[PDB]
């Protein structure tokens, strides 16, 4: 199950020849505490994305029982 | 409130009426055609409807160069009919049987909405 | 699942009853867990002694554009952009 | 110094179409341009 | 002295301003008004019956040798009168030179098609009939060259919706494409990109009554 | 007198002497750029960025100031007046804060916009690694405006309006030099109705909107000209829409009303529109809660009450009602033989006979010349603050000589109060009293009399005397009488046919009452028969809706095309910018459809259709934009004198979150008051 | 269709933006997007606006197209201002002012 | 690119810097420039020919 | 074995943060505006803490 997306983002410039310094070999990487483990594209399966609003409904319906 | 102008097709309305009549010729003779050569549900009396009802669609029009472009462009679709570079799907399109009825009626409206 | 109700930073959620949650039967509701106004807040502010102060992000070319700040009132003193405080004493 | 955008910009240096046939009354055979061997 | 600023091309300039006059004392009957562009290009502004005279004019004359049409552009301009206007763009290969044919007509009114001048204008006259609604009298066989078969209206006028009035879908019922309403998702968010301080005060006087 | 000659970039041009350079300039139509000078504010050359050549002159001579002399040649688009306004936009850009992409005036900026057309490309501020820029402190003005000071440029358009316009002199100027401030020297409230012109005043993002902050963008904006209904004074309005709902509103330019100011209950409605309101039909179960039904049956189940009321109708206008839908409930109920359509607002009896006896006969244009003017029991200052605008500009240049007659207060400028007694009006009537010389000296008196007065018992012989009394002081093509409105529906109710006062209802004892947006607390459930049917008709659930048996939603005046009258009887038009929320629907709609279900259609379909109806009804009703003369007109004791109950007044503004805080706001400060001494 | 004068923008003193007479047709409905809560709208010509020189035009274009239409009022040409410099600094006048 | 930061954007690093750069970077992006009013036609020998845009 | 490529590739969208964690975006619409499809949305919020910030931020990829 070999994906191409299975490569975490510390090799991944490495990987294409953006850089010529392995992830060990440079200390200018970062080790923030909210970066997050890599993860696959996850399409077909019960773990995908589905998009929704990320708002609040604005219009405030007048409540006759109170 | 009169001015002079270019003629597009005819000089007279009588000409004007005479090309028209042209039109309903050609298409009434091509309707057997257009049945055979093409894969759709209607048939030659429903057709043959079609041309009068729209023929009337333009019953008011007067204007001579108006009516010269009605038939420029009436004439132009026959020939991408009758030729069949006009497919299936735009044949059928001068009826608009995908889109289903809208009541008139105020009280169907408002009860629909918008 | 829990995502489903899970209230997200901008505080947006599909009622339990809203059909709307029926797109997340077969898939999933990523809601971010780091979220900024926590992690802002928790940077504690930067004690200063000039009148007024600068912050461009932190980095320069990189940051943000460069503001400067008036530290005259008691309150500590947000940054627009990047939201660290300032404060003089 | 000496850089005043007056001077540089050229946005605000180009003018209207002019008109030949007036600007002569106001103030070999001719050709479009220089004659080229395209044979 | 100044490097951003463009370089006007004088000699290129001086003749096209002479040999302007010209085409205006030959031509007297059609040619309305000539003009030198800011970018040193020539305009004709022409008569709509002197189009078929004025470009035989260009294309036959030993000066002129305008041989090879390259474009017909149509413009739409609602305020006008004439709303649509015709540009011919003319090269000429022997004297390496451009120029530029105007001409304005209604929404009816036809204009003379000049297949015969150039009958490269074949299909760009096709096309003006087309996307603007400019009706070509003697015209080999008019008839639309881009749009859908069957498509009603004439996109490019400025009177036109961007999005069309109908979208197509198919339906498996009719086991065919079917024409509806438009009905988008998302609308075309308009942008208000109007400056409130004029820039170009040249042209603020400019066309007088 | 006699036209100077003056030309304007080689340009003859004529103007009456005394012309500033910048309106000669403007008559050929070339805009010199400004900051300081704002029309409707008096002349300063602070910021000296209208600074223009003048043929043989030593120096540069300001524009907005420079009164023009005849001969002169005024050069605007010259190297030398280009290289001034450079170097301005390289001197104000210096201490400019760098906030364009948090600062709300972005893409609205005047301070972008005229460095673009005008300014240099560069700059040359090499000290920013060095010394740094200049950083203000922040002020504390108020919950609805707020500010940002490091981004002023000491225009002092803020102050001069301030102290002339709203004449409050709380703003004002502290320091000297580049440590200048504008701002209270002492935390307050710049509390004034007219509070909110000050956002757009400044060109700046100095002071800005607070509700509105960060909520959208300019050039995402689509403007729906409209105008207000808040306040009777009908002023043109610019609601700010984006993607269905409205951001903010401004006030669209018309000199005859509007005059670009905007009270600010007009400019703080939107939230309102936001809350408390009615989205589905909802009906009185047999319980008693309310449940929300479908349209098919509410309509039916109303239906029932007016079959089985048997001609017992009666309906009642309200507030925010509109004309278009005020004729539908007329037509409605007389199609039932019904006749009992009546008003909230009580009024004069008899006094619909003629059209001048319920309007400003003096235009609001016209006050402004006005000379001497009588207020009797009017607070203007709150009731229609547009009004007020006005007589303050008479105050401030005209001369102008006012006068009361009730409770004291302050009009923001000195007027003598006469007293609350109610014989006061016939002592002036009389000419026995010392005021009394002034109106009938006066080459411009007016009288200006509060709706609510005429409401009163006594209001009939007062109306009466004012009205006599006008006649003498009536002057050539002068109306000195005039009455004011605080109800935008009012005047149109009473111009089609309506009767006035809410009890002209209750005294039928219907067995079915229409409230349509009727939402004052005027009708009590108590005062109905037991045996009645309320049906509520109106967009914000309130105490209105809180008695109806059957609620019926309707639609705002954002999003309804609908008719207003202004209390100077301007008819105008509203757009619908957004679409109404939920299942509502406009308000004639639901009449128009409610016939259907009880059996007798109404002549029209259409708004263009219900538009030739009110064409024969009164024909200077569709002449919109108009005004047509009517010619001849044939203790005391005021709501509404405190800014506490300024803001909270209608359904929508008492629904206003905003509204909430400024009422909050201005208790705070007064708490806080009393509690220091 | 209702020709009018775009609006001037009240938060700037600019105008050259409102040199124009144009058409925009009526506001139709729009609604939420179910999927992504977007505005949609099945309105093609409430996208629309076209320019014009003077409200002759814009009539003469709406009757050859057959829309219906009605002009908004075409602002009066604003009356004659003084503001004079002068008066800031009067006597006995009540146009005195107390700031600067 | 052309020194007029009225026609191309400024640096990014000016952009956070100077003043006249972030105005100039925000109408170049929200508004863009304004072009003269005029009409033109370039052209260009592109492989498949003369490729011109009136 | 894949690539190459350059730093300055063009893939897909990805809304960064400080070191700190908080947010970059300040929902100044730049991006918006510029957006030659029109792809992007935004719809902006005074916070809580009264930073300028985004209550939505959509791509539409397709
Ligand atoms: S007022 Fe705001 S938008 Fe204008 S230049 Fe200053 S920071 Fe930028
Ligand atoms: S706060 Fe605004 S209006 Fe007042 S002086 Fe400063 S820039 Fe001018
Ligand atoms: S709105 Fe767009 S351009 Fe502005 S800060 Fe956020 S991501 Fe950047
Ligand atoms: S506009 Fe004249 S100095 Fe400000
Ligand atoms: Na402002
Ligand atoms: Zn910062």
């Amino acid at each position: 199950d070999y994906d191409g997306s299975m490569i975490p983002a510390e090799w991944y410039g490495w990987m294409h020849y953006k850089t010529d310094l392995p992830p060990i070999r440079d200390g200018c990487r970062p080790k923030y505490k909210w970066i997050a483990d890599h993860s696959e594209n996850l399409s077909g399966t019960k773990e995908a994305y589905y998009p929704y609003s990320t708002t609040p409904n604005k219009v405030e319906a007048w409540e006759p029982k109170a | 409130a009169v001015q002079q102008v270019r003629p597009i097709l005819s000089v007279d309305r009588e000409e004007a009426r005479k090309r028209a009549l042209n039109l309903y010729k050609a298409w009434y003779r091509q309707i057997p055609y257009i049945v055979m050569d093409y894969d759709i549900p209607m048939t030659v009396e429903q057709c043959r409807d079609k041309l009068r009802e729209e023929f009337v669609k333009h019953r008011n029009v007067t204007d001579i160069r108006v009516i010269d472009m009605l038939v420029i462009k009436g004439q132009m679709e026959l020939k991408e009919s009758v030729e069949i570079w006009k497919q299936k799907g735009h044949i059928m399109r001068y009826w608009k049987e995908s889109q289903d009825p809208k009541p008139t009626d105020f009280l169907s409206k408002f009860i629909q909405g918008v | 699942r829990g995502d489903i109700e899970k209230v997200t930073h901008t505080g947006q959620v599909f009622d339990k009853e809203d059909y709307r949650n029926a797109r997340f039967v077969n898939a999933k509701r990523y809601v971010n867990e780091n979220w900024g106004i926590k992690l802002i807040e928790e940077v504690p502010p930067k004690e200063c002694t000039e009148r007024v102060v600068f912050c461009d992000g932190g980095d320069g070319p990189l940051g943000h554009p460069k503001v400067y700040i008036n530290l005259d009132k008691p309150g500590n003193h947000i940054c627009g952009y990047c939201g660290l405080r300032f404060v003089k004493k | 110094s000496a850089n005043y955008y007056c001077q540089r910009d050229g946005r605000r240096e180009v003018l209207p179409p002019i008109d030949l046939v007036e600007q002569q009354k106001q103030l070999k055979l001719p050709t479009p341009g220089k004659v080229y061997a395209w044979d | 002295d100044k490097p951003t600023v463009r370089q006007p091309d004088a000699v290129a300039r001086s003749h096209l301003s002479d040999f302007g006059r010209y085409v205006a004392e030959c031509l007297p009957k059609y040619v309305q008004k000539v003009q030198l562009t800011a970018g040193d290009e020539l305009e004709v502004l022409i008569a709509p019956e002197g189009v078929v005279p004025v470009l035989q004019f260009l294309k036959d004359h030993h000066q002129a040798q305008f041989t090879n049409l390259v474009d017909i552009a149509g413009v739409d301009v609602p305020c006008r009168k004439n709303r649509f206007e015709v540009v011919y763009n003319l090269l000429s290969l022997r004297y390496n030179s451009r120029i530029r044919v105007k001409t304005y007509t209604d929404e009816l009114t036809p204009l003379d098609s000049a297949c015969e001048v150039h009958k490269a204008a074949n299909w760009y006259e096709r096309e003006i009939w087309d996307m603007y609604g400019v009706f070509f009298a003697n015209h080999p066989d008019l008839r639309r060259i881009l749009t859908d078969y069957g498509f009603e209206g004439h996109p490019q006028r400025r009177d036109f919706p961007l999005s069309g009035y109908v979208e197509l879908r198919y339906d498996d019922e009719k086991k065919r494409v079917v024409c509806e309403p438009l009905e988008l998702a998302q609308e075309f968010r308009k942008f208000d990109l109007s400056a409130p301080w004029e820039q170009f005060p040249n042209f603020r006087n400019a066309n007088p009554p | 007198p006699e036209k100077i000659e003056v030309f304007v970039d080689d340009i003859p041009v004529q103007v009456v002497p005394g012309t500033t350079v910048l309106q000669a300039a403007a008559q050929i139509g070339v805009e010199i750029p400004r900051f300081c000078y704002h029309e409707r504010l008096a002349v300063a050359g602070n910021c000296r960025m209208c600074l223009v050549e003048v043929e043989k002159s030593p120096k540069p001579v300001a524009a907005c100031a420079m009164p023009v002399m005849k001969g002169w040649r005024i050069k605007t688009n010259s190297d030398l007046t280009r290289k001034a306004r450079e170097g301005v936009m390289e001197f104000l850009l210096m201490n400019h804060p760098l906030d364009c992409p948090i600062c709300d005036q972005g893409g609205e900026c005047d301070l972008q916009d005229q460095a673009m057309a005008f300014g240099s490309d560069r700059s040359r501020f090499t000290d920013i690694n060095y010394t740094g820029k200049r950083a203000v402190e922040d002020k504390d003005i108020g919950p609805l405006v707020k500010t940002i000071m490091t981004r002023c440029i000491h225009c002092t358009r803020c102050v001069r309006f301030a102290s002339e316009i709203a004449g409050v002199d709380d703003l004002g100027t502290t320091g000297r030099g580049n440590d200048m401030q504008i701002g209270t020297y002492v935390e307050k409230l710049f509390l004034t109705e007219l509070s909110g012109n000050v956002i757009d005043l400044c060109p700046v993002g100095a002071l800005t909107n607070k509700p509105y902050s960060f909520v959208a963008r300019p050039w995402e904006i689509r403007k729906v000209s409209s105008i207000d209904v808040l306040d009777a004074v009908g002023s043109n309005i610019v609601v700010s829409t984006r993607t269905n709902e409205v951001l903010r509103i401004l006030p669209r330019e018309n000199e005859d009303v509007n005059e670009e100011w905007l009270a600010d209950k007009s400019r703080f409605a939107c939230d309102g529109l936001k809350r408390q309101r009615l989205v589905a039909p909802m009906v009185r179960m047999p319980n008693g809660e309310l449940q929300a039904v479908e349209w098919e049956g509410a309509l039916i189940a109303v239906a029932k009450a007016i079959k089985a009321a048997g001609g017992q109708i009666a309906g009642i206008s309200g507030q925010l009602a509109d004309l278009e839908a005020q004729v539908a409930l007329k037509d409605l109920l007389n199609r039932l033989g019904s006749e009992v359509v009546a008003t909230e607002q009580g009024f004069i009896a008899g006094g619909t006979d003629n059209r001048a006896n319920y309007l400003l006969n003096s235009t609001i244009a016209g006050l402004e010349e006005a000379d001497a003017v009588l207020l009797v029991g009017t607070n203007p200052r709150y009731e229609a603050p547009l009004v007020n605008t006005r007589l303050r500009k008479a105050y401030v240049h005209n001369e102008l000589q006012i006068a009361s007659i009730g409770p004291k207060i302050d009009l923001s400028y000195d007027h003598e109060n006469l007293g609350a007694d109610a014989a006061l009006v016939k002592d002036v009537c009389s000419g026995a009293h010392a005021f009394s010389k002034v109106l009938e000296g006066a080459k411009k008196p007016a009288i200006i009399i509060g709706a609510d007065l005429l409401e009163r018992a006594d209001g009939a012989a007062i109306h009466a005397t004012v009205a006599e009394y006008c006649k003498k002081l009536k002057k050539p093509n002068w109306n000195p009488f005039n009455v004011l409105q605080t109800n935008a529906a009012q005047v149109g109710a009473l111009d089609v046919g309506y009767k006035a006062g809410a009890q002209t209802a209750v005294k039928a004892q219907p067995k079915v009452l229409f409230l349509l947006n009727a939402d004052a607390g005027k009708v009590t459930r108590e005062q109905l028969p037991k045996d009645c049917f309320v049906v509520y008709i109106g967009s914000h659930g309130d105490n209105g809706a809180s008695i109806a048996d059957a609620v019926l939603p309707g639609a705002a005046y954002t999003e309804k095309q609908g008719i207003y009258v202004n209390t100077e009887g301007r008819p105008q038009q509203t757009l619908p910018g957004v679409s109404p929320p939920g299942m509502a629907r406009e308000d004639w709609k639901i009449l128009r459809a409610l016939s259907e279900v009880v059996g007798k259609p109404l002549p029209y379909d259409n708004l263009d259709e219900l538009r030739n109806r009110l064409e024969d009804v009164a024909p200077h009703l569709t002449r919109l934009g108009q005004l047509e003369p009517a010619g001849d007109a044939g203790a005391i004791d005021i709501k509404l004198k405190e800014l506490r109950d300024y803001f909270m007044t209608d359904a929508i503004s008492r629904a206003s979150p905003t509204m909430a805080k400024c009422i909050s706001a201005v208790n705070k400060q007064q708490r806080e008051n009393e509690a220091k001494q | 269709v209702r020709i009018h004068i775009p609006p001037k923008n009240a938060m700037q003193s600019g105008t050259d933006n409102v040199n124009t007479w144009q058409i925009e047709f009526d506001n139709r409905e729009r609604w939420e997007n179910p999927l992504m809560g977007w505005a949609s709208s099945g309105d093609p010509l409430s996208n629309m606006n076209v320019q014009f020189g003077s409200p002759e035009e814009a009539i003469t274009f709406c009757e050859r197209n057959g829309w219906r239409w009605y002009v908004d009022g075409a602002a009066k040409p604003k009356k004659e201002r003084v503001k004079n410099y002068g008066i800031n600094f009067a006597w006995n006048k009540r146009t005195r002012v107390s700031t600067k | 690119k052309t020194d007029d930061a009225k026609v191309a954007p400024p640096s990014r690093s000016e952009m956070k810097t100077s003043m006249e750069a972030l105005i100039h970077h925000f109408k170049l992006f929200t508004q863009g420039y304004q072009v003269p009013p005029g009409a033109t036609y370039t052209a260009i020998e592109a492989p498949k020919g003369e490729f011109g845009v009136y | 074995e894949k690539g190459p490529l350059s730093p300055r590739f063009r893939g897909e969208h990805a809304l960064r943060r400080y070191p700190s964690g908080e947010e970059r975006c300040i929902a100044c619409k730049l991006c918006e505006a510029i957006c030659p499809a029109q792809a992007i949305t935004i719809e902006a919020e005074e916070r809580a803490d009264g930073s300028r910030r985004t209550t939505r931020y959509d791509i539409d990829m397709t």
